[PDB]
């Protein structure tokens, strides 16, 4: 976790970080209903 | 210079007083991104990386698309082939 440093080539680490973003993205919706019309 | 964001909250944040669906039409924006993300990484590191995920998350239905048992597998496998080069 965090941003101290990296331990080496760990794709799994970056994958879980990308996953966190998508999860959180849909977890907290913004203050406005900005959805796509069709 | 017009860059500014307004990020405030309110004490009134009730639950969604709307209905629910049971397996709606087309893939959700969430899963869409998850499949792409996965398909991009597997295409960048090779099948070995993919197979590892298929082991560690075998009991997580969200990774079941990696198996041909899901229709999403078709979309996913076709995406890997496009992300590889």
């Amino acid at each position: 976790g965090e941003l101290n440093a990296i331990s080496g080539p760990n794709e799994f680490a970056e994958f879980y970080n990308r996953l966190k973003q998508i999860k959180e993205f849909h977890r907290k919706h913004p203050n406005e209903i900005c959805v796509p019309m069709s | 210079g017009a860059q500014v964001i307004q990020e405030t909250i309110v004490p009134k944040e009730p639950p969604p007083e709307f209905e629910f669906i049971a397996d709606p039409p087309s893939i959700s924006a969430f899963d869409l991104d998850v499949v792409k993300l996965t398909a991009q990484f597997v295409a960048r590191n090779g099948r070995q990386f993919l197979t590892q995920l298929m082991q560690k998350e075998q009991r997580n239905y969200q990774f079941d698309f990696l198996r041909p048992q899901h229709s999403l597998f078709n979309y996913f496998t076709k995406l890997v082939e496009q992300y590889t080069k």
